[PDB]
């Protein structure tokens, strides 16, 4: 199979010359395969189901059935399945959004994009700390290369930011993982809630883990790399980064931190709430005085992640469900806004300064409708998944701490301010003098945006449709005596 | 006559209307239900309840007069 | 709706000037007449006239342009150049 | 009145003074779809409709309140303000 | 140049024109501009805090000074609230005693219980 | 309809993962049953209120008090608190 | 618009609009009269409910 499929790949490359059709086909097959897996997934059980092990000593190149397990573990539960489905949904759209604007070394570009997508998808399958960390860092070289070669004018500094900040956080994560390894001599996620470390040791390990979470989510005050890396990334890099790599952080909290360091998490929760309220308020305010389109869209994601964090550390089932739903809805909506600003407007006019843009409704009414819909979705209109996520997250946060959650309810207003201030200038007024008329949104762009819009609407009208995968998870991590 | 607690529940009188002549409230509300709350109808029953409330408020103004006189 | 014609503008302006009192004469008002010279209007009287013209046609004259019109032809052409008149 | 407008601009709302030459036949189609959708949903949502009162009996209500009292007595439950 | 926040930025510019910012809303609207709606001509220099002085900026009103408008706002509120509060004193007394209800104020019908009749129950 | 057998954390040796998983799942399922009891209470209260209207206070006092009582205790609380702590000591 | 700076002609208004005006005005005035007659004591304030 693998030999034959490799032959097929080689022949397609030799004859056609551009791998991108093969990659699109492949990613669609992967999506279908994951859907088949969902069909055969038992939901009346809190146990990992499609388990396999790699690089075991008895079978380094195959799967292990040995009675000693020294390789890397993989498997899924409902929580991993949700994000995996999101990933396989997003990857083909990431390939498709750059279908025409890459005219050089295109095969390498598509290879990097598909590789990053596969790395994240595999990362969600990881079942122990070491493999999780391995696949968690494996993206950074690919992101560095991609941003450096296929990025905009300031792409060199962008690539250095995206590598350095994430390494900086990941190495403290590595300290915590090394401490866990040498203290427990185990690394798995299957039974790691069974080990009850001393409170002081929990308090120490929690620091490294949460520093990694601060850099990767990001949270205030170490969020300054994200707006850059977004603004100078090419479209696929921005869509992947906004839609999957940030959710890797939330998945990291739920999988690595909460089951193992429960008591220390209980001790540290108000500090988390300080940091999340900081990120929400301060980044939302800082968004008001930006002049770049992609930078503003990037700043939106940080605030939504702040609300997600407030949900996920609320020690309530509603808070956790809200954090997950908000993560999924953000993965639907933010790639769409990035598609607009960095693939439609940027590919037509090759500029991102806000002053140039005005009154796009006259020549491009369809693009204006899309902007309006996506912006009201981003600020949390009900019947959109974003609203369900923000509402449930805020419920959990208000329960966990009434004052802090009540103040956090100002995020609704702040989000409306920056987003609608942007869309007001973009859609209306008299058509700009600086730019000329160009085509309206095309069939491909409309297809991608329709996919994202219908996904967010579907989970916004009936968020319950996710519950069958998540009803174990909403109880697996809350710590009430 | 003051209505029975059972009767007053059975007719589902509003709490604020449950007084010494909810007895006249019951037929008035029944009339108001048969007609469609039209202003011209239920005249007799409406006047009857109002004349209750006249007597009712009258005993009240006299009670406040007595209270005032004490001071 | 309602649309004006150059001759309509000219007729309204002629009637306007006819009813103004500080004018020298009514018959001498020509299409190319100079208010300053022919009709002998004061510094301020032509100002009163331009205010009357804007009040009549329902427009607003900037300071730099009001003082620029010196003849009735200039006034008629200016009023015909503005779409909402 | 009116003014020139670019003809290439396609909007699902129709753009400027959209008044298609076959508008009466498209209108027949539209009203057919309208009556179809309205009637279908009016019939489909019929089973989920009910009145507010008269659904359950006094028997059920009183027995449920009595059961609630039984529960509150099995546990040690005083009333509000009962102190 | 004029405002404190623009003055704050003067050390932070190096070789960029220190522009005096003028609210674009207050530029008279009868001059001609390349973009009439924004009242800007092409290649006009931009103040560092431009986004606070363009047309899209929050509207500014010229009639009263800001401080003076604050004085008026606070004055209206104070006079209204104080006049109402002092008027509360010079109030006539009513003529009819408040109404009462049977069964010790229907404390049974508004829930209530024998042990707690003060929480639920009318004037009786 | 599945009725998996109930297991408790107190009896089990934490080194047999099958039993530990069963204990976790049993605890969760019992919490969900308690939720169903709370919802049944609430639905009965809604029907009571809607049919009693003005005298809903007297008619529904018991249900209202019971619902308010079971609210703080019949939610989810998750198993980590009880498996990671032994209440005896 | 034949005359300028001169007395204006009597406005021309449609028959229907004059008839609508007459009907609306007649109805409002008649309704107001009927209401005052029917409610005079209560709306003006009479028959004090206090004891003499
Ligand atoms: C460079 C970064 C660091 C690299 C570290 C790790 C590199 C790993 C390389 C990728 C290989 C993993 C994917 C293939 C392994 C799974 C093969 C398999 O057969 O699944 C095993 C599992 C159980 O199967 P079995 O027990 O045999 O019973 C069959 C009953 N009919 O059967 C199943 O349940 C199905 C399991 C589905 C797994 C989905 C995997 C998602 C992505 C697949 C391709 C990913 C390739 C990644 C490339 C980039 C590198 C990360
Ligand atoms: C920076 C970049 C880092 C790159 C990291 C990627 C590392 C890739 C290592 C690949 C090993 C993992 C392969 C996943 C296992 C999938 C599989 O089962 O392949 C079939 C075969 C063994 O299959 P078997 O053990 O019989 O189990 C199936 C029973 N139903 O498997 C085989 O026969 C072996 C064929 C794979 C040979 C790979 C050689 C290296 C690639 C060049
Ligand atoms: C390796 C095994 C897994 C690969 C999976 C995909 C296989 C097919 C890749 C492909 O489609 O072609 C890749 C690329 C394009 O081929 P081509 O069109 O010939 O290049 C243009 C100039 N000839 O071929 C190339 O152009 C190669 C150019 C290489 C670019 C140099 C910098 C990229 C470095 C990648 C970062 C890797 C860091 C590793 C660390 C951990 C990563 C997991
Ligand atoms: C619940 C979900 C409901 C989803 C509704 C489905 C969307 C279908 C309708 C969109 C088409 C409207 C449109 O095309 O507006 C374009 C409009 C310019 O169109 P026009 O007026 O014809 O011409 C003026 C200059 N050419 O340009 C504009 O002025 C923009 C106005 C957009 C109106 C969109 C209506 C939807 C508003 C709800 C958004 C909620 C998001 C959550
Ligand atoms: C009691 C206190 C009242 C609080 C009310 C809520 C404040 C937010 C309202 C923001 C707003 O509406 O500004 C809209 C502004 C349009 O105002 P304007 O230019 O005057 O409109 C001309 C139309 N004739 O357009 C704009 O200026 C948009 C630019 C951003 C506006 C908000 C700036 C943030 C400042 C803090 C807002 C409040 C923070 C939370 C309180």
């Amino acid at each position: 199979i693998l030999l034959s499929s490799l032959y097929l790949f080689n022949r397609i490359l030799a004859w056609q010359g551009n791998v991108k059709h093969f990659y699109l086909f492949a990613s669609n097959l992967l999506l279908l395969f994951i859907v088949v897996l969902y069909i055969n997934f038992n939901t009346f059980s809190n146990s990992f189901q499609f388990n396999f092990e790699l690089f075991n000593s008895l079978n380094p190149f195959g799967l292990s059935n040995s009675d000693i397990s020294n390789g890397l573990l993989f498997g899924i539960d409902g929580l991993s399945l949700t994000f995996i489905l999101l990933t396989v949904l997003l990857i083909p759209l990431t390939l498709l959004g750059n279908w025409y604007n890459i005219n050089f070394n295109s095969n390498l570009y598509y290879t990097l994009v598909l590789a990053i997508g596969l790395v994240i998808l595999l990362n969600f399958w990881a079942l122990d700390y070491i493999s999780f960390y391995i696949l968690f860092e494996a993206t950074l070289p690919l992101l560095f290369i991609l941003i450096h070669i296929y990025g905009s004018s300031d792409s060199e500094r962008a690539s250095f930011y995206v590598l350095m900040f994430t390494l900086s956080g990941s190495l403290f994560m590595l300290l915590s993982i090394v401490v866990i390894s040498i203290v427990l001599n185990t690394t798995n996620f299957i039974n790691h809630n069974l080990f009850v470390l001393s409170l002081d040791l929990q308090t120490i390990i929690w620091l490294g883990l949460f520093i990694a979470i601060m850099v990767k989510t990001p949270l205030f005050p170490i969020h300054v790399w994200l707006p850059v890396v977004h603004s100078e990334s090419p479209l696929a890099g921005s869509m992947i980064l906004a839609g999957l790599i940030l959710k890797l952080a939330l998945y990291a909290i739920l999988r690595l931190l909460l089951p193992l360091l429960c008591e220390a998490q209980i001790l540290y929760t108000p500090m988390i709430y300080i940091i999340s309220l900081l990120t929400i308020i301060l980044t939302s305010l800082a968004t008001l005085r930006q002049i770049d389109l992609k930078v503003i869209i990037a700043y939106s994601s940080i605030s939504h992640m702040g609300i997600a964090i407030l949900g996920v550390c609320s020690n309530t089932s509603l808070g956790i469900y809200g954090s997950i739903v908000l993560g999924v809805a953000h993965g639907f909506v933010s790639p769409a806004l990035f598609l607009i600003v960095g693939g439609i407007l940027y590919d037509r006019y090759h500029i991102r300064i806000v002053n140039y843009y005005k009154g796009l409704t006259t020549y491009m009414p369809q693009l204006a409708t899309y902007i309006i819909i996506l912006s009201f979705a981003n600020i949390g209109t009900p019947l959109t998944g974003n609203f369900t996520g923000e509402f449930l997250s805020l419920q959990g946060g208000f329960i966990r701490n009434p004052i802090i959650g009540g103040i956090s309810c100002i995020s609704v207003l702040l989000a409306a301010i920056y987003q609608l201030k942007l869309t007001n200038k973009l859609t209306g007024g008299i058509s700009s003098i600086y730019m000329h008329r160009t085509n309206d949104v095309t069939i491909r762009e409309k297809f991608i945006m329709n996919i994202l819009i219908i996904s967010t609407l579907i989970i916004g009208i009936c968020p319950q449709i996710m519950y069958n995968l998540l009803y174990w998870t909403v109880n697996n991590y809350i710590y009430i005596i | 006559p003051l209505l029975s607690q059972e009767d007053m529940k059975k007719h589902k009188i509003l709490l604020a209307y449950r007084d010494r002549c909810a007895a006249l409230l019951v037929p008035l509300n029944e009339c108001r239900k048969k007609n469609y709350y039209m202003p011209w109808a239920c005249g007799h029953e409406r006047h009857e309840y109002e004349m209750c409330e006249v007597a009712d408020f009258q005993r009240r103004v006299k009670a406040m007069d007595k209270l005032k006189a004490e001071k | 709706a309602h649309v004006l014609t150059k001759d309509m503008i000219q007729e309204r302006i002629v009637a306007l000037l006819e009813s103004f009192d500080k004018v020298n004469d009514a018959k001498n008002i020509t299409a190319t007449a100079n208010l300053t010279s022919d009709l002998g209007l004061d510094s301020l009287d032509v100002v009163e006239v331009v205010m009357a013209i804007e009040e009549e046609f329902g427009l607003e004259i900037p300071d730099h342009d009001a003082d620029e019109i010196k003849t009735v032809q200039q006034a008629i052409d200016y009023v015909s150049a503005q779409p909402a008149a | 009145g009116r003014y020139p407008f670019p003809k290439d601009v396609i909007s699902m709302t129709g753009g400027w003074w959209a008044n298609p030459s076959n508008w009466k036949l498209n209108g027949l189609f539209a009203t057919g779809i309208a009556v179809g959708l309205a009637l279908w949903v009016s019939t489909a949502t019929l089973p989920y409709t009910r009145r507010r009162e008269g659904i359950t009996s006094e028997s059920d209500i009183s027995k449920w309140n009595a059961a609630a009292g039984v529960w509150r007595e099995r546990h040690g439950k005083i009333s509000t303000g009962e102190a | 140049i004029r405002a404190s926040f623009d003055k704050a930025e003067e050390p932070m510019l190096g070789d960029y024109p220190d522009i005096d910012p003028f609210p674009a809303q207050l530029k008279n609207p009868y001059k001609k501009y390349d973009d009439q709606q924004d009242r800007r001509n092409l290649e006009e220099p931009l103040s560092v805090n431009d986004d606070l002085y363009d047309m899209w900026s929050p509207d500014r009103f010229t009639h009263f000074k800001n401080q003076d408008a604050l004085k008026y706002f606070i004055g209206f509120l104070t006079i209204f609230f104080g006049a109402s509060y002092v008027a509360t004193y010079f109030v006539p007394e009513k003529a009819a005693i408040p109404r009462e209800f049977p069964y010790e104020g229907l404390w049974k019908e508004s829930g209530g219980t024998e042990k707690s009749k003060a929480f639920f129950g009318q004037r009786s | 309809h599945q009725r998996p057998e109930l297991v408790s954390f107190d009896d089990i040796n934490y080194n047999d993962h099958k039993k530990v998983r069963e204990a976790q799942e049993s605890y969760t399922r019992e919490q969900f049953i308690r939720l169903e009891a709370l919802k049944t209470v609430r639905k009965a209260l809604e029907k009571c209120y809607e049919e009693s209207g003005p005298n809903h206070f007297e008619d529904c006092k018991n249900l209202a008090e019971q619902y308010l009582d079971m609210l703080p205790t019949h939610r989810l609380q998750g198993y980590l608190g009880y498996q990671r702590n032994d209440p005896s000591k | 618009n034949y005359k300028w700076n001169g007395p204006l002609p009597r406005p021309h208004v449609s028959a229907g609009h004059r008839i609508a005006t007459k009907f609306l005005g007649a109805t409002m005035f008649f309704w107001m009269f009927l209401r005052i007659k029917e409610e005079y004591p209560a709306m003006l304030g009479l028959h004090n409910f206090y004891p003499p």
